[PDB]
C-alpha cells in the first residue's frame, strides 16, 4: 500500500546500492515544509513584482 | 539487575521533575500482577507457569536425569 | 531470502520521509504560482467625454 | 514476455519468409550504410574519421566520447532520406539479434535447436520480418514494450542512486531538474527544467565513462542483446552509433519539419524508436507530437546550431522515463480494515509482553512517578 | 491490546541513529520506531538503548473512503509479485524446508551410524564403484 | 546482541518463563552430573581392568 | 516456455495448508519479531530466552551423538583389544565385565595427562599381563 | 517493478548472481575444485591405516583387503579374466600343474 517505497527500495538493492542512508537527498530536502500565510503573501507580492516590472 | 550476563533493561524517565509531581498515582487500576511494583523485582508477584511447579523442582528434575544417564548401565548394563 | 530483505526493510523509512517532503515540496511549489491577476479596464469617464464631444458641445 | 505455444507456431511457419525479408532487408541496410560511410569518411572531422582516442581520468580505459567521436551530419539529407535511416535502425537491431543467434548457432554445432525452440516461442529476441500481418507486428511491438518496462527501471535506479548518494547539485535550479527528470511518465516533465541535468551530470559521469553494469542495463532497455556482453566497448559502440543515426535523422526532420507531414503510424514508429511512446499506450497523435515537440526542446538549440547533443546518459534517462510506470496498486481500500497477526492471538501476552504493556501504556506516566519516587526514596536511605 | 508485532527496529535507538531524521519525533522528545506516528514511544537502556513502541487501543478521525480510480494503478506485469504473495510463497517453502531439516538433524544426531568402525558393528567400511564391466580386452 | 528479554531476579522466578524454566532444568542437569560421575568414578567397589597393561592409546598413537 | 523463469507462476492456490504456515509463523514470529530481538549479522540474537533455551538443546544432541556413535569406538577398540583382539573374545564376557571396563575407560579418560601414570605403565615387578600376553 | 532477487526463481538467479554478478570468483573457484580434485583425491591404504579410521585401523579384521578381494572378485568375474594365464602367473599352464603337484 506504499509501492513507491517498495520499488525504490528494491531497485536500489538489486543494483548493488545496498545503504540505507542518504545524507545528501535529505540535506536538500530536509527544510522543505509547508509555508506559513505571511510566507505566502510575502511570496505573491514579489511575484506580483516581477510580473509588473 | 543481572543474571549472568543478561541484564534487566531500565525504561528510561520521559516526564520532567515538575511534570512528574504532578502526577497523582492510583494503584486500584493497576492489574493485580503489578502491584507494589518494584524495578528492582518487578515480576515477584507473577504467576507461575505450571501451578505448584518450582524452580528448584525443575533443578531437582534435571539432576535425576543426569543420575539416570550415568547411572541406568550400571543397574540394566548390554553387551557390546 | 534473508539479506536483501534486511537491507530494503532498512531502507524503507529513508524512502518514505524523503517522498513525504518530496510530495510536500509539489504542494509548496503548486501555491507559491498562484498569484492574482487584477485586470484594468477602460475608465468610462473618457466614455463619457466621448460622448459629451460627438455631441457637438 | 514468456515464451508460449503461440508464438512457437507463429514463428516456425513465418521463418522462412522471415529469412528472405532479412536478406532482402540486408541487402537494402548495406547500400544504405554504405552511403551513409562514405558520407562520413569524406566530409566528417579529422578526429571522428581518425578515432580519436579519449582514456578516462582513474584507469585511462578508451571510451567513445561524445563531442569528438560523435558528429552529425547536417547534409545527410541530399543522399539519404529519413525512411531509409529508419530503416537502417531497425534493421541494425534484427541484424544484432541475428547475429547473436547465429553465432551462438556456429559455436554450438547442433545442440542449439532446442535453444532455438526457446527462441522462437518468444517474441523478444526475434526479427520484425518474422511478422508477416498486423496482429504479429502488434505482439511483437508488446513484447519489446514489455522488455523496456522490465529493464529501464533498473537503469534510472541506478544513475539516481549513484549520483545522490556520491554527489549533490549545486544549485536549485539544478536541484528541481535532478529531481523532476526521474518522474513517473503518469506526469509530463517540463524538458527546459529538466535540461541543466545534463550539464550537471557532464560534472559528474559523461558518456566516456560510462560503467559496464549501467551499460548493460541501457542495452536491455534498448532491446540490444548483451550476452555475450564482453568489454564495454562493443555495446558501447552500438548504443554510439544508433543514437548517432538518430540524431542525424532527428536533425533531418526538425530542419524540414517531416514529423508535422508525418503520418500517424510513421509518427508513433519514429517516437517508438527514441524511446518515447509506448504502443500499449494507445497514444494519439497529439500525445505523440507533444513528446518529440518535448524531445527535440530537451535537445536544445544548440543541438541545430552545432549538431552537439546533451549528455547522452540523461538523455536515455529521460526518454526511458516514459517507460517507467506508476507503481502497481490493486484491492480495495476496504482491505486494510483487516487484520496481520491473528494467528498470534491464541499465543497471548508472556510477563516481559505484560510488563512492557503496564509501563508504556496509558499509565505508564503513574508507573513513572512511582518509580522515580522509589528510587530517590531508596537513594536517600542509602546515603 | 493485542500482542502483535510492529515495524522492525533492528534493535537500535532512533534518537541517536544515523538516519534518525526519518523517525518522526513526539511531544515526549522520543523518535519512533517507525516512519508513523507514535504518542507513547520509549527507550530502554540495556547494555545498549534500544528504542520500543507499545501498540494501544487510539481512536484516530477516519477519513472517508476514496475513490479507487484516484489511489488503484494497474501497471502490473507478469513478473511482478505482490509483498503478500512473496510471503505466503517463503512461509509455505520455508516450512518444507523447516520439516526436511528436522528429518535430517534426527537421522543424522541419532539414526545414522559413522563409517568405518573399529568393530566393523556399524557403519560401512567403503567399497569400489565404476568397476569396469563386460571389457575383457582391457585385461 | 543482547539486549533484552525476561530477566528473573532470582532462583525462585525461574518458573516464571518456560524458557528459564528449561534453562533451569538444564542446569540441573549439569551441575548433578558432577556428583554422579564422584559417586561412580570413586566407588569402593570400582576395580582397574587386570589387562590395562596389555594395551593403551599412548602405544597406539606413537 | 517448457518451465517459468518467474517465481509469479504459481504452482499451487494460495490457501494451500495456510493453518500449519500460519501456526508456524507464529511459533517463529512471536519471540523473534521484537525491538529488542537485535540480531548480529544475523547469527546472534538479542533476545535472552532464545540462548538460553539453544544452548542446552544444542550441547545435549552434541553429546548424545558424542557419546553413542564416537566414543562408543573408542571404548570398543579398547575392550577388543585389552580383552583378545577379536570381538568374539569380549563377547565371551558378561556384561558386568564389560561395564566395568568401560568405567575404567572412562576413568583414563578422566585422568587425562593430569593424573597417575600406573594406569597404562606398568611398574616393574607388577604381575599382571603385559603387551604379550595374547601373542 | 522487476527484480532478479524478487521475481526470479532460485536456479535462475543463482546463475546471474554467478554470471552477471561474481563471475571471476566463481572462475576462480571452478579451477580450485578441479586443482583439487586433479591432486589431492588420491589415499593410499598406508596413509588410511594411518589417519583413515577414527580409533584406529582394526588390524584383526583387515576391512581393507576384504574390500580389496571383493573388488578383484567381481572385476575377474564380470570382465572374464583367465589369472592362470602366464602373463600373471609367469609361467605355463604345464608348469603351474607341475608345481601344483610338487608342493
Ligand atoms: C566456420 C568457422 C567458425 C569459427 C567459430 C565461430 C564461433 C562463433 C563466434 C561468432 C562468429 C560470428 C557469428 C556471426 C555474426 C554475424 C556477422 C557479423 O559480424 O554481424 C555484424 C555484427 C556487428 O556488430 P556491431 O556491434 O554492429 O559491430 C560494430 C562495428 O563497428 C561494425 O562496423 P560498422 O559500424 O562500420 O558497420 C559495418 C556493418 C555494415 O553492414 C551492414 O550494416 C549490413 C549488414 C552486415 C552484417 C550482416 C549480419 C547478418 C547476421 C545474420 C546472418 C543470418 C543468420 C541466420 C540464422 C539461421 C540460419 C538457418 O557491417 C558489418 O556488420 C561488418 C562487421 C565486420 C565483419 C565481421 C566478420 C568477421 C569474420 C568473418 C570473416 C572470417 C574470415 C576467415 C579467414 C580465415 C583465414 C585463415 O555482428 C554482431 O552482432 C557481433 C557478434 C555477436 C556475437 C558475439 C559472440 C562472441 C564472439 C567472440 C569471437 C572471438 C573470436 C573467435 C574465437 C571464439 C573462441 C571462443
Ligand atoms: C530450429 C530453430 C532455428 C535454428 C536455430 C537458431 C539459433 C538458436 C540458438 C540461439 C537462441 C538464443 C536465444 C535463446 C532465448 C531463450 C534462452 C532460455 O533458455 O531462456 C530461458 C528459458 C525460458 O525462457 P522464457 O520462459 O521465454 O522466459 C524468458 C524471459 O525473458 C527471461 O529472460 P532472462 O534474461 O531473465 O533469462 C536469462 C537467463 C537464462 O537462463 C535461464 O533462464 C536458466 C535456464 C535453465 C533453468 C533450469 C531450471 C530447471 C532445472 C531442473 C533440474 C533437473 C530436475 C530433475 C530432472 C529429472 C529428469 C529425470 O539467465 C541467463 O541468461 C544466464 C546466462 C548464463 C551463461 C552461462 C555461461 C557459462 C560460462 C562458463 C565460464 C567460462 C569462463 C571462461 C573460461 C576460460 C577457460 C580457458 O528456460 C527454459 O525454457 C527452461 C528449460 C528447462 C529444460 C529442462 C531442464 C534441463 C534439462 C537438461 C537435459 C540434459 C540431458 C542430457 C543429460 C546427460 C547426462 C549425462
Ligand atoms: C539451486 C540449484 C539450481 C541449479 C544450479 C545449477 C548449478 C550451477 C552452478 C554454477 C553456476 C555459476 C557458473 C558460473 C561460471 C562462470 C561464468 C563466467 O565467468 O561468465 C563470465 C561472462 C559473463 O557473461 P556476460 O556476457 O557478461 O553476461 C552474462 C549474463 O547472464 C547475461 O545476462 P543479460 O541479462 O545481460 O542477458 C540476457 C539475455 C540477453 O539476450 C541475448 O544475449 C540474446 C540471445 C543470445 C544467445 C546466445 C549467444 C551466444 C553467442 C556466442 C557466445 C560465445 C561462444 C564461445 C564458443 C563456444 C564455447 C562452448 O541472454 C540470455 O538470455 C542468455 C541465454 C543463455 C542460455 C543458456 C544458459 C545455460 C543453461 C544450461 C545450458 C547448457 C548445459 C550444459 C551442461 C549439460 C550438458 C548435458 O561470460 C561470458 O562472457 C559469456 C561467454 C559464453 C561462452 C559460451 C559458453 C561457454 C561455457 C560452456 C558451454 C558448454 C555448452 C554445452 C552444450 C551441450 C553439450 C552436450
Ligand atoms: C574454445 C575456445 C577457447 C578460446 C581460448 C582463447 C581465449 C578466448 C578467445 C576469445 C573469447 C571471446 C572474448 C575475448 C575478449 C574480448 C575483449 C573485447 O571486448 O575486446 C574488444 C576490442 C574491440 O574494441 P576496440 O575499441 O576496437 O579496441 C579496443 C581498445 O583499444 C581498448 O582501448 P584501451 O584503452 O582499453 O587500450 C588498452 C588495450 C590495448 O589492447 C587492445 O585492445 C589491442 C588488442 C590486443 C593486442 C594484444 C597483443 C599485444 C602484443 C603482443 C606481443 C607479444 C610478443 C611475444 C613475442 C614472443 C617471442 C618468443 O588493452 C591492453 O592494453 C591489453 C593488452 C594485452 C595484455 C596481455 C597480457 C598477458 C599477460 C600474460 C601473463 C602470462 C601468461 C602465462 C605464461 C605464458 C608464457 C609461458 O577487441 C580488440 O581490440 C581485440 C579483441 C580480440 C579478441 C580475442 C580473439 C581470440 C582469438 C583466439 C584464437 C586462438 C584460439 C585457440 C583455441 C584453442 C583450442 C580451443
Ligand atoms: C554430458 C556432459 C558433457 C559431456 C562433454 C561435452 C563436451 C566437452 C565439454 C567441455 C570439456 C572441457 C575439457 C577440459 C577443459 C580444460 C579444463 C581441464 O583441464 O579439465 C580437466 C578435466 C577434464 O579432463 P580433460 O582435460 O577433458 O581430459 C581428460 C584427462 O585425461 C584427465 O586428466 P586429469 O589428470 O585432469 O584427470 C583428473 C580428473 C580431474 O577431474 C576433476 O578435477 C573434476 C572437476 C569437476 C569440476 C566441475 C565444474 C562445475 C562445478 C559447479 C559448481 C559446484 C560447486 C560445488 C558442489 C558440491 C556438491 C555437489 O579428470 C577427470 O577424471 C575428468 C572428469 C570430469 C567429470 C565432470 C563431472 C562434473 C560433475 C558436476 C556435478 C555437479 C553437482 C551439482 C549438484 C547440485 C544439485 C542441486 O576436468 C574438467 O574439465 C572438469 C569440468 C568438466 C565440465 C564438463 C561440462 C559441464 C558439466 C557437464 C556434466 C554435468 C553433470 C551433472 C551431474 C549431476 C548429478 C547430481
Ligand atoms: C546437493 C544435494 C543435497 C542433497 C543430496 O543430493 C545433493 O545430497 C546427497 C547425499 C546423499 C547421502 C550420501 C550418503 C549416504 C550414506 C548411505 O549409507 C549407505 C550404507 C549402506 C552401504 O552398504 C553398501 O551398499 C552398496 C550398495 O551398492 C554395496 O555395494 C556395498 O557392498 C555395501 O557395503 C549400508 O551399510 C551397512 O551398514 C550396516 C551397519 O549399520 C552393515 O550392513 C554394514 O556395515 C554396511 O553394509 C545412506 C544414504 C546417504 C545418507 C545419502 C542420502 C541421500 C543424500 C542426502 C543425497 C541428497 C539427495
Ligand atoms: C513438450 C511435450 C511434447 C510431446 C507431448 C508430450 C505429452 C505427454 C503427456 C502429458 C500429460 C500430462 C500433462 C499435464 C500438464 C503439464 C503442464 C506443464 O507442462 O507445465 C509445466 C510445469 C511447470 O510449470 P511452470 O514452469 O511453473 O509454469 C508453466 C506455465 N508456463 O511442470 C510440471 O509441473 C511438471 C508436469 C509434468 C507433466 C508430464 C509431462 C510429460 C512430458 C513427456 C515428454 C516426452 C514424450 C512423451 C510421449 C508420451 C506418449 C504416450
Amino acid at each position: 500500500w506504499c509501492p513507491e517505497v517498495r520499488d525504490r527500495a528494491e531497485l536500489e538493492v538489486d543494483i548493488t546500492g545496498w545503504q540505507w542512508w542518504s545524507p545528501l537527498e535529505e540535506r536538500r530536502l530536509l527544510p522543505v515544509r509547508l509555508r506559513s500565510v505571511n510566507e505566502v503573501r510575502e511570496i505573491m507580492s514579489k511575484t506580483q513584482a516581477k510580473k509588473s516590472a | 539487575y543481572n543474571m549472568l550476563v543478561f541484564r534487566d533493561p531500565k525504561r528510561r524517565p520521559q516526564l520532567s521533575e515538575e511534570e512528574r509531581a504532578k502526577v497523582v498515582v492510583n494503584q486500584a487500576e493497576w492489574p493485580e500482577e503489578f502491584k507494589d511494583f518494584d524495578p528492582d523485582d518487578p515480576y515477584k508477584n507473577s504467576p507461575e507457569i505450571i501451578k505448584g511447579m518450582s524452580s528448584w523442582n525443575l533443578f531437582l528434575w534435571g539432576v535425576e536425569c543426569a543420575f539416570i544417564y550415568q547411572f541406568y548401565e550400571l543397574v540394566f548394563p548390554k553387551s557390546i | 531470502d534473508i539479506m536483501v530483505p534486511s537491507f530494503v526493510y532498512n531502507k524503507l523509512p529513508v524512502i518514505h520521509f524523503l517522498q513525504e517532503k518530496r510530495a510536500e515540496q509539489k504542494l509548496r511549489r503548486v501555491l507559491d504560482e498562484t498569484y492574482t491577476e487584477w485586470t484594468e479596464e477602460l475608465d468610462q469617464a473618457h466614455v463619457t467625454d466621448a460622448i459629451t464631444r460627438s455631441l457637438n458641445i | 514476455m514468456q515464451g508460449s505455444w503461440s508464438v512457437l507456431k507463429k514463428n516456425c511457419s513465418n521463418f522462412f519468409p522471415g529469412l528472405l525479408a532479412f536478406a532482402q532487408q540486408t541487402q537494402e541496410a548495406y547500400g544504405i550504410w554504405l552511403r551513409i560511410y562514405n558520407r562520413q569518411q569524406k566530409y566528417g572531422p579529422t578526429d571522428f574519421v581518425e578515432q580519436s582516442e579519449t582514456f578516462s581520468p582513474d584507469y585511462h580505459k578508451r571510451f567513445h566520447s561524445q563531442d569528438k567521436n560523435m558528429w552529425v551530419d547536417k547534409e545527410l539529407c541530399t543522399e539519404v532520406s529519413q525512411k531509409e535511416v529508419a530503416r537502417l535502425m531497425t534493421y541494425k537491431l534484427d541484424m544484432w539479434r541475428m547475429a547473436h543467434c547465429a553465432g551462438a548457432l556456429l559455436a554450438t554445432g547442433g545442440y542449439a535447436i532446442p535453444f532455438g525452440l526457446f527462441w522462437l516461442a518468444n517474441d523478444t529476441w526475434v526479427p520484425s520480418s518474422f511478422n508477416l500481418t498486423g496482429e504479429e507486428l502488434r505482439a511483437w511491438r508488446e513484447a519489446q514494450d514489455l522488455y523496456r518496462y522490465r529493464s529501464a527501471p533498473s537503469y534510472l535506479t541506478d544513475t539516481k542512486w549513484h549520483f545522490d548518494f556520491h554527489a549533490y547539485p549545486w544549485n536549485e535550479t539544478q536541484e528541481r531538474a535532478w529531481d523532476d527528470l526521474f518522474e513517473k511518465n503518469d506526469v509530463r516533465r517540463d524538458p527546459k527544467v529538466v535540461r541543466p541535468a545534463a550539464e550537471m551530470y557532464d560534472g559528474f559521469i559523461k558518456f566516456e565513462l560510462i560503467r559496464r553494469k549501467s551499460l548493460r542495463h541501457l542495452c536491455r532497455s534498448m532491446n540490444i542483446p548483451t550476452f555475450p556482453m564482453l568489454a564495454r566497448l562493443c555495446n558501447g559502440t552500438r548504443v554510439r552509433d544508433y543514437w548517432n543515426l538518430a540524431w542525424c535523422e532527428d536533425y533531418m526532420v526538425i530542419t524540414q519539419r517531416l514529423h508535422e507531414s508525418m503520418t500517424d503510424e510513421e509518427l508513433y514508429d519514429y517516437a517508438w524508436r527514441r524511446y518515447l511512446a509506448p504502443y500499449d499506450k494507445n497514444l494519439n497523435r497529439e500525445q505523440l507530437m507533444e513528446r518529440v515537440e518535448d524531445y527535440f526542446e530537451f535537445l536544445g538549440p544548440d543541438f541545430v546550431a552545432h549538431g552537439k547533443a546533451p549528455n547522452l546518459v540523461i538523455l536515455t534517462n529521460y526518454v526511458l522515463g516514459y517507460y517507467n510506470d506508476p507503481a502497481y496498486l490493486e484491492g480495495d481500500i476496504s482491505e486494510l480494515d483487516k487484520n496481520d497477526y491473528d494467528h498470534l492471538a491464541s499465543w497471548g501476552k508472556d510477563a516481559f509482553l505484560r510488563r512492557l504493556e503496564f509501563e508504556n501504556g496509558p499509565l505508564r506516566d503513574q508507573v513513572e512517578a512511582h518509580t522515580q519516587r522509589l528510587l530517590a526514596e531508596r537513594a536517600a536511605i542509602a546515603k | 491490546v493485542g500482542n502483535g508485532p510492529t515495524f522492525s527496529t533492528g534493535g537500535e535507538c532512533m534518537n541517536t541513529c544515523d538516519i534518525q531524521n526519518a523517525f518522526p519525533m513526539n511531544d515526549r522528545g522520543v523518535r519512533s520506531s517507525s516512519p508513523f506516528q507514535e504518542p507513547n514511544t520509549a527507550i530502554y537502556d540495556s547494555y545498549l538503548a534500544w528504542t520500543y513502541f507499545q501498540p494501544m487501543d487510539v481512536h484516530i478521525e477516519k477519513l472517508p473512503a476514496p475513490e479507487a480510480k484516484y489511489y488503484q494503478r494497474h501497471t502490473k506485469k507478469p513478473w511482478d509479485v505482490s509483498s503478500t504473495e512473496l510471503t505466503e510463497i517463503q512461509s509455505r517453502k520455508k516450512y518444507f524446508q523447516t520439516l526436511g531439516y528436522l528429518v535430517a538433524f534426527i537421522y543424522l544426531y541419532f539414526l545414522m551410524p559413522k563409517e568405518k568402525s573399529f568393530s566393523g558393528l556399524s557403519g560401512p567400511d567403503g567399497h569400489w564403484i565404476m568397476l569396469p564391466k563386460g571389457r575383457p580386452e582391457l585385461f | 546482541m543482547l539486549l533484552g528479554g525476561f530477566v528473573p531476579r532470582r532462583f525462585s522466578q525461574f518458573n516464571r518463563d518456560p524458557c528459564w524454566m528449561f534453562f533451569i532444568f538444564s542446569v540441573g542437569f549439569w551441575l548433578g552430573e558432577y556428583p554422579a560421575m564422584m559417586i561412580k568414578y570413586n566407588a569402593r567397589d570400582l576395580v582397574y581392568d587386570p589387562h590395562r597393561y596389555v594395551w593403551s592409546h599412548h602405544d597406539d598413537h606413537h | 516456455v517448457l518451465f517459468s523463469t518467474y517465481r509469479s507462476s504459481r504452482l499451487v492456490s494460495k490457501e494451500f495448508l495456510h493453518g500449519p504456515v500460519m501456526r508456524f509463523r507464529a511459533l517463529g514470529e512471536y519471540y523473534f519479531q521484537r525491538a529488542w530481538n537485535g540480531t548480529l549479522n544475523w547469527a546472534l540474537p538479542g533476545e535472552y530466552r532464545l540462548y538460553a533455551v539453544m544452548i542446552p538443546f544444542i550441547y545435549f544432541y552434541h553429546r548424545w551423538h558424542n557419546d553413542h556413535t564416537l566414543d562408543r569406538d573408542h571404548v570398543e577398540k579398547a575392550m577388543i583389544m585389552r580383552w583378545g583382539g577379536t570381538l568374539e573374545d569380549v563377547r565371551k564376557l558378561s556384561a558386568k565385565d564389560q561395564l566395568r571396563v568401560r568405567c575404567f575407560t572412562d576413568i583414563e579418560k578422566l585422568y587425562s595427562a593430569y593424573g597417575p601414570k600406573d594406569t597404562y605403565l606398568q611398574p616393574p615387578g607388577d604381575t599382571l599381563p603385559g603387551k604379550d600376553f595374547y601373542r | 517493478v522487476y527484480t532478479r532477487w524478487k521475481c526470479d526463481r532460485l536456479p535462475v538467479f543463482q546463475l546471474k548472481l554467478f554470471t552477471q554478478e561474481y563471475p571471476m570468483h566463481a572462475a576462480v573457484g571452478i579451477f580450485t575444485i578441479i586443482f583439487l580434485w586433479k591432486h589431492m583425491s588420491h589415499c593410499s591404504e598406508e596413509t588410511e591405516r594411518k589417519y583413515g579410521w577414527w580409533a584406529g585401523y582394526p588390524y584383526w579384521r583387515d576391512p581393507i583387503a576384504r574390500r580389496n578381494e571383493t573388488k578383484y572378485k567381481q572385476m575377474i568375474i564380470n570382465n572374464d579374466v583367465d589369472i592362470t594365464h602366464p602373463k600373471w602367473t609367469g609361467c605355463s599352464v604345464e608348469q603351474l600343474e607341475e608345481l601344483s603337484r610338487v608342493v
